[PDB]
RNA sequence: GGUGGCAAUGGCUAACCUUUUAUCUGGGCAGCCGAAGCGAAAGCAACAUGUGCGCAGCCUUUUGGCGAGGCACGACGUAU
RNA sequence: GAGUGUGACAGUCACUUAGAUGUACGCCAAAAGACCGGAACAUGUCCCUGAGUACCGUGCGUUGGAUAUCGUGCGUGAAUCUGGGGGGCACCAACCUCCAAAACUAAAUACUCCUUGAGACCGAUAGCGAAAUAGUAGGGUGACCGAACGCUGAAAAGUACCCCGAGAAGGGAGGUGCAAAGUGCCUGAAACCUGAUAGUGAUGGAACGAUACGGCAUGAAAGGAUCUCUGGCAUGAAGGA
RNA sequence: UUAUGCUAUCAGGUGGAUGGCUCGGCUCAAGAGCUUAUGAAGGACGUGCCAAGCUGCGAUAAGCCCGGGGUAGGUG
């Protein structure tokens, strides 16, 4: 605090100075008492009491980074001009191995013809690169 | 430009700032036009909440040849297909180049107040 | 000899306070003549016992005279006409700072001087 | 924009053109925070000793012997160990874990620096700023200045360039501060004069190096605080040739 | 929170190297946060705006119009 | 032109500094010589490759280690290249991976008695307890606890001689010194104590003051000079005889 | 001449604050890093012309010998 500010004030804003003694004027240590007088605040802040569900093995489980079709097909010109992307006779040809990407979600509009290759797609994404005239290439 | 707005004015610290809210105010009044001092009041505001406008907005919300002023900072995120004059405190690299490249002008809060004092046709951007 | 390792007061002062002999002997320097400065080639030397001097700062300036004496602890040196009349009246030496005197007539009576003053 | 060089006579005898470092806004609120971080960086850790005021045994009396609780000795009615108690330990001292560094991103430094490179060239601000000076700003000299290697050649050349005056006035506002300073080893208060920039390490930095108030650098070695002594931007400054074409995308 | 830098083509680097004696300059993408959520998990995976109201500001016949932000819907992803 | 010393503030007075020199014993150390020697392939009813060990049962500790940490008490206890171990419960199979139960091994790391340097550190009730005749004086049978105390002056020039005094005390007078700064001596606050001055005071009522008006004293500087005193005239709000 | 006192200031005493000074302390960094039966560290006692403490030294006792640096003073 602004120890200057209160340079007079004795108490220093902690109103009696029978407060700020020591735990007992904060309820106990830590996230103490949640279960008996903090349970409301334990609720607040998302302390409750329980468990729920079961963790897989991080070797097993996995997260798939992910693009939408929209931003792939929004900013593809800047993937061809920045190497990532060629096109082939007027197609836009992505790899989204060598972006780091291995779902393309279909999220967004496809104006363009993309010929995408990934490790998966979601179905949306499938018909919306289809219906602009590209196609999705599983990565084998 | 009371004590509460003196207050804001003596928080900014970019000279930059300073002297754009003194001068709106002063064309604010010269010129009659509230706009300018609409802007002054905006850039008194907190610095937290500044106008961070990125390029979709602006495609998503203006036609051909539309003024735009924008009490902040005009970011790159999305495609501008149309030319569209964009007055802001500053602008992000690939908002600059995209800007430049669909046609527009990316000018600044003074230029535009030199360009036309009265701020007839301007549409605040947030 | 204190270099500029440390720039530090404390340090300087307890190099120089806590000094050896063979140190306090070169804080026993003071300026050569126009002469004796041309014919030895160096600015200063070590004011010795016997050699003349001329007081240069304090409340006898100007006089010349042969160093009576030299004290290494105190660094002071004494003077033949440099004295304090005491409130007997006998007249008693007052030591002077070497740095306030300037050398007129060396003291060669020991032939290791010239190399004492310089190399 | 552009620049008029002078030779060592202090005669214009060519033009360069300034890079884009020079034509950066000013912004003393970036420069003061860049100088202020790296005045917290130079900083160094202290404090008292792990027990000071506290490796006594003393325990309180305890009620009924009309004396204050405090810890007094095992053997005397001395206080001791309390930060009220003669000898007791500081209460809140300074600590040497205590982290004083600050940190500046290197993109909002490398602006504060370009803003106090571009204030070099603004006459208000450097007179302002306390320097006398009769030159033209920027002062662009020719790489020959680099290659000068005794004092009295950078005093005919500052002399010259109408510099030397700020020289002077550094060596002669040389003051003995007030305070705990001197004992520390901050005897005198010095002020700055002129700062020289170099391409590359050339004999200049020896050359010009002892001249009251004077820093001289090379563009590798410049920073805020070279730029803005005391958080104050308009230091005046001479660049050579060779320092103005390595700023090319120096901070930027 | 106030003030700033940069800004989805994001931000910042950590250790460390460069110190020519702790600053400093230039490097350093490992990593972290943001960028997609929902679900215990398997897993699947969304609007670059479809509509309305409407503040500021601008235009205006001074009563209306356009209306960023805001508000209210509609639609969609996923769990049940 | 870091700094310190020198009779007051020093780049040029001294020591230094920047920069160069030198150095016994040692330490590292390249050229060049002397020496044990190194690396591939072919063939295989061939030989060797670490035991109370690995593993397992049970108890306990420990661990984030969860039926899936490591340890070690008790018990039990293998195999031998057609072999053995591991791959987070056990077992089966596939795949991948290694070869324990023997041994050594620089560097990068830690620390601070000690050396050097530095410091938005402290500045003598602080900073180490200790500016060290300081773990001292002193305290405790003992384990152990543990202080206080820095400074004359440029130079002792550290007060001659004389008087009083029992005086090797002290005082007076007189000197030294720019200055008594006169030896636990720089500056020298307050409490406290002695005296002086102003006011008051032996008929007097107590939060020791605030406010107003008077008596006495002071009012040199730093405060006023159409300022202070005393009146006249003009205009005068609320109010108003 | 109102004593005993009270209030303010002044002079002096006592006292040791304040200021100024500091060869001390503290912290950080960079180095360097084992020693003792060839008797260590540590302690006791002694050791000086006048010397009690500390420091150094050991009956050769604030010291003895040799080489180098230093050079005119020294005797913590
Ligand atoms: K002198
Ligand atoms: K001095
Ligand atoms: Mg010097
Ligand atoms: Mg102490
Ligand atoms: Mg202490």
């Amino acid at each position: 605090m602004d120890t200057k500010k209160f340079r007079g004030s004795r108490t220093c804003g902690g109103g009696t100075h029978k407060n700020r003694r020591g735990a007992g004027n904060r309820g106990g240590r830590g996230k103490a008492g949640g279960c008996k007088h903090h349970f409301v605040r334990a609720m607040m802040r998302g302390y409750s009491y329980g468990k729920h569900g079961f963790k897989r093995p991080d070797e097993v489980s996995r997260d798939v980074s992910i693009v939408n079709v929209g931003e792939l097909d929004e900013l593809a010109s800047y993937l061809v001009e920045e190497g990532l992307a060629e096109v082939k006779d007027g197609a836009y040809h992505i790899n989204l191995e060598n972006l780091g990407i291995e779902k393309v979600l279909g999220s967004g509009r496809v104006t363009k013809n993309l010929v995408v290759t990934s490790e998966e797609f979601s179905a949306s994404a499938r018909e919306k690169i289809e219906n602009a005239g590209g196609s999705c290439i599983d990565a084998e | 430009m009371g004590k509460k707005s003196l207050v804001k004015l003596t928080r900014k610290t970019n000279p930059r700032i300073v002297s754009l809210i003194l001068t709106l105010k002063e064309r604010a009044n010269g010129d009659s036009a509230p706009i300018w001092k609409d802007i002054a009041k905006r850039l008194e505001a907190p610095s937290r909440n500044y106008a961070a406008v990125n390029i979709s907005k602006i495609n998503r919300h203006t036609a051909e040849d539309d003024v735009l002023l924008i009490p902040g900072k005009v970011l790159g995120a999305g495609l501008l297909d149309h030319p569209v004059t964009i007055a802001a405190l500053t602008f992000s690299d690939s908002a600059f180049e995209k800007i430049t490249e669909a046609g527009g002008k990316c000018l600044s809060l003074e230029e535009i107040m030199e360009a036309n004092p009265k701020g007839s046709g301007i549409r605040i951007f947030r | 000899m204190i270099a500029m390792v440390s720039k530090q007061p404390r340090k300087q002062r307890k190099a120089r306070y806590a000094a050896p002999l063979h140190i306090r002997q070169k804080f026993m320097g003071a300026r050569l003549s126009e002469a004796l400065t041309k014919e030895y080639g160096t600015r200063s030397a070590a004011v010795i016992t016997g050699d003349t001097v001329k007081v240069m700062r304090g409340d006898f300036k100007g006089t010349e005279g042969k160093v009576q004496s030299v004290s290494l602890m105190d660094g002071t040196i004494t003077v033949d006409g440099v004295i304090s009349t005491k409130v007997d009246g006998t007249e008693v030496p007052r030591p002077l700072n070497p740095s306030n005197v300037m050398i007129t007539k060396l003291e060669m009576k020991d032939g290791r001087r010239a190399s004492s003053i310089k190399k | 924009a552009t620049a008029k060089t002078i030779d060592l006579t202090g005669k214009a005898v060519g033009e360069v053109e300034l890079p884009a470092v020079f034509d950066a806004d000013y912004r003393p609120d970036l420069i003061k925070k860049a100088v202020l971080a790296a005045q917290a960086n130079r900083l160094q850790p202290y404090g008292p000793r792990l027990y000071s005021g506290m490796e006594t045994s003393a325990r309180g009396w305890g009620s009924g012997r009309g004396v204050s609780h405090v810890p007094r000795l095992v053997n005397s009615s001395r206080a001791a160990r309390v930060p009220h108690a003669k000898g007791g330990r500081r209460a809140h001292p300074p600590k040497p874990e205590a982290d004083r560094s600050e940190k500046v991103n290197t993109k909002e430094r490398r602006y504060a620096i370009r803003s106090a490179i571009a204030a070099t060239t603004d006459p208000t601000l450097v007179s302002l700023r306390g320097h006398i000076f009769e030159a033209e700003l920027p002062i662009v000299a020719v790489n020959d200045l680099e290659s000068l290697e005794r004092t009295k050649q950078v005093i005919e050349f500052l002399e010259a360039a109408g510099l030397y005056e700020d020289v002077l006035r550094a060596k002669y506002g040389r003051h003995i501060r007030a305070g705990r300073g001197k004992l520390r080893g901050r005897k005198y208060k010095h002020k700055k004069s002129v700062l020289i920039v170099a391409g590359e390490n050339t004999p200049i930095l020896k050359a010009a190096r002892n001249l009251s108030g004077v820093d001289v650098v090379t563009v590798d070695s410049l920073n805020a605080e070279l730029l803005a002594p005391g958080t104050h931007a308009g230091r005046l400054t001479v660049w050579t040739e060779s320092a103005i074409g390595k700023l090319e995308g120096a901070f930027q």
